[PDB]
Protein backbone atom coordinates (compact mmCIF):
# COMPACT_ATOMS: atom_id res chain seq x y z
CA UNK A 1 0.00 0.00 0.00
CA UNK A 2 2.85 2.13 0.48
CA UNK A 3 5.46 3.28 -2.71
CA UNK A 4 8.99 3.72 -2.49
CA UNK A 5 11.70 4.09 -5.25
CA UNK A 6 12.70 0.49 -4.52
CA UNK A 7 9.43 -1.23 -5.34
CA UNK A 8 8.61 1.33 -7.83
CA UNK A 9 11.64 0.29 -9.68
CA UNK A 10 11.66 -3.35 -8.80
CA UNK A 11 7.61 -3.25 -10.16
CA UNK A 12 8.84 -1.76 -13.59
CA UNK A 13 11.76 -4.11 -14.36
CA UNK A 14 9.23 -6.98 -13.80
CA UNK A 15 6.75 -5.59 -15.66
CA UNK A 16 9.73 -5.29 -18.48
CA UNK A 17 11.53 -8.78 -17.79
CA UNK A 18 8.17 -10.55 -18.17
CA UNK A 19 7.42 -8.80 -21.66
CA UNK A 20 10.71 -9.52 -22.88
CA UNK A 21 10.37 -13.38 -21.57
CA UNK A 22 7.11 -13.51 -23.13
CA UNK A 23 8.54 -12.43 -26.13
CA UNK A 24 11.22 -15.74 -26.24
CA UNK A 25 8.59 -17.37 -25.52
CA UNK A 26 10.29 -18.24 -22.34
CA UNK A 27 6.80 -18.21 -19.95
CA UNK A 28 3.38 -20.04 -19.37
CA UNK A 29 0.48 -17.81 -18.54
CA UNK A 30 -2.29 -19.92 -19.38
CA UNK A 31 -3.02 -19.73 -15.76
CA UNK A 32 -3.30 -16.05 -15.88
CA UNK A 33 -5.17 -15.68 -19.30
CA UNK A 34 -7.56 -17.90 -18.72
CA UNK A 35 -8.64 -16.05 -14.88
CA UNK A 36 -8.81 -13.22 -16.66
CA UNK A 37 -10.86 -13.96 -19.56
CA UNK A 38 -12.64 -16.84 -17.63
CA UNK A 39 -14.42 -19.18 -20.50
CA UNK A 40 -16.84 -19.83 -17.33
CA UNK A 41 -17.73 -15.82 -17.20
CA UNK A 42 -18.11 -15.52 -20.18
CA UNK A 43 -20.82 -17.58 -20.69
CA UNK A 44 -22.58 -15.91 -17.65
CA UNK A 45 -22.12 -12.88 -19.10
CA UNK A 46 -23.79 -13.49 -22.77
CA UNK A 47 -26.51 -16.34 -20.83
CA UNK A 48 -27.20 -12.54 -18.82
CA UNK A 49 -26.78 -10.23 -21.39
CA UNK A 50 -29.40 -12.41 -23.96
CA UNK A 51 -31.75 -12.83 -20.66
CA UNK A 52 -31.76 -8.56 -20.63
CA UNK A 53 -32.00 -8.09 -24.45
CA UNK A 54 -35.23 -10.99 -23.96
CA UNK A 55 -36.63 -8.69 -21.21
CA UNK A 56 -36.31 -5.62 -23.19
CA UNK A 57 -37.72 -7.07 -26.40
CA UNK A 58 -41.08 -8.21 -24.51
CA UNK A 59 -41.84 -5.27 -22.42
CA UNK A 60 -43.15 -3.52 -25.72
CA UNK B 1 14.76 -8.30 -36.63
CA UNK B 2 11.88 -9.43 -39.12
CA UNK B 3 10.80 -12.19 -37.00
CA UNK B 4 11.10 -10.33 -33.83
CA UNK B 5 8.64 -7.75 -35.20
CA UNK B 6 6.32 -10.79 -36.44
CA UNK B 7 6.13 -12.26 -33.17
CA UNK B 8 5.01 -9.13 -31.49
CA UNK B 9 2.49 -8.44 -33.72
CA UNK B 10 0.86 -12.18 -32.96
CA UNK B 11 1.24 -11.08 -29.18
CA UNK B 12 -0.65 -7.51 -29.96
CA UNK B 13 -2.91 -9.60 -31.22
CA UNK B 14 -3.13 -11.84 -28.19
CA UNK B 15 -4.07 -8.37 -26.31
CA UNK B 16 -6.32 -7.12 -28.01
CA UNK B 17 -8.59 -10.06 -27.92
CA UNK B 18 -8.36 -9.97 -24.21
CA UNK B 19 -9.20 -6.48 -24.52
CA UNK B 20 -12.15 -7.20 -26.16
CA UNK B 21 -13.07 -9.67 -23.62
CA UNK B 22 -12.36 -7.43 -20.55
CA UNK B 23 -14.49 -4.62 -22.45
CA UNK B 24 -17.71 -6.73 -22.95
CA UNK B 25 -17.63 -7.36 -19.22
CA UNK B 26 -17.31 -3.85 -18.47
CA UNK B 27 -20.40 -3.28 -20.54
CA UNK B 28 -22.64 -5.88 -18.52
CA UNK B 29 -22.08 -4.56 -15.25
CA UNK B 30 -22.42 -0.65 -16.37
CA UNK B 31 -25.86 -2.76 -17.81
CA UNK B 32 -26.66 -3.48 -14.28
CA UNK B 33 -25.80 -0.25 -12.94
CA UNK B 34 -28.34 1.54 -15.19
CA UNK B 35 -31.10 -0.93 -14.13
CA UNK B 36 -30.58 0.51 -10.42
CA UNK B 37 -30.66 4.03 -11.31
CA UNK B 38 -34.01 2.92 -13.20
CA UNK B 39 -35.32 1.67 -10.40
CA UNK B 40 -34.28 4.73 -8.44
CA UNK B 41 -35.81 7.27 -10.84
CA UNK B 42 -39.22 6.00 -10.84
CA UNK B 43 -39.17 6.34 -7.27
CA UNK B 44 -38.11 9.72 -7.85
CA UNK B 45 -41.21 10.15 -10.36
CA UNK B 46 -43.51 8.95 -7.39
CA UNK B 47 -42.53 11.67 -4.83
CA UNK B 48 -42.94 14.12 -7.62
CA UNK B 49 -46.19 13.53 -8.52
CA UNK B 50 -46.98 13.34 -5.16
CA UNK C 1 -17.78 -16.04 -33.55
CA UNK C 2 -18.78 -15.97 -29.54
CA UNK C 3 -17.46 -12.86 -29.36
CA UNK C 4 -19.02 -11.84 -32.17
CA UNK C 5 -22.37 -12.84 -31.49
CA UNK C 6 -21.54 -10.81 -28.20
CA UNK C 7 -21.05 -7.52 -30.14
CA UNK C 8 -24.38 -7.87 -31.97
CA UNK C 9 -26.56 -8.62 -28.62
CA UNK C 10 -24.29 -5.88 -27.33
CA UNK C 11 -25.29 -3.84 -29.69
CA UNK C 12 -28.90 -3.78 -29.76
CA UNK C 13 -29.30 -4.24 -25.99
CA UNK C 14 -27.28 -1.21 -25.38
CA UNK C 15 -29.50 0.40 -28.29
CA UNK C 16 -32.37 -0.19 -26.81
CA UNK C 17 -31.09 0.65 -23.29
CA UNK C 18 -30.86 4.38 -24.56
CA UNK C 19 -34.15 4.52 -26.13
CA UNK C 20 -35.97 3.51 -22.99
CA UNK C 21 -33.98 5.84 -20.68
CA UNK C 22 -34.10 8.74 -23.28
CA UNK C 23 -38.35 8.27 -23.03
CA UNK C 24 -38.08 7.97 -19.45
CA UNK C 25 -36.41 11.51 -19.44
CA UNK C 26 -39.38 13.36 -22.02
CA UNK C 27 -41.82 11.69 -19.48
CA UNK C 28 -39.71 13.05 -15.98
CA UNK C 29 -39.84 16.56 -17.91
CA UNK C 30 -42.86 16.83 -18.67
CA UNK C 31 -44.30 15.88 -15.56
CA UNK C 32 -41.41 18.62 -13.67
CA UNK C 33 -42.86 21.38 -16.32
CA UNK C 34 -46.71 20.33 -14.57
CA UNK C 35 -45.36 20.58 -11.50
CA UNK C 36 -43.65 24.04 -12.39
CA UNK C 37 -47.15 25.05 -12.92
Amino acid sequence: NNVTLKNLTAFQLLSQRENICELLNLVESTERHNSIINPERQRMSLEEMKKMLDALKNER
Amino acid sequence: LGKVSDKSREISEKYIEESQAIIQELVKLTMEKLESKFTKLCDLETQLEM
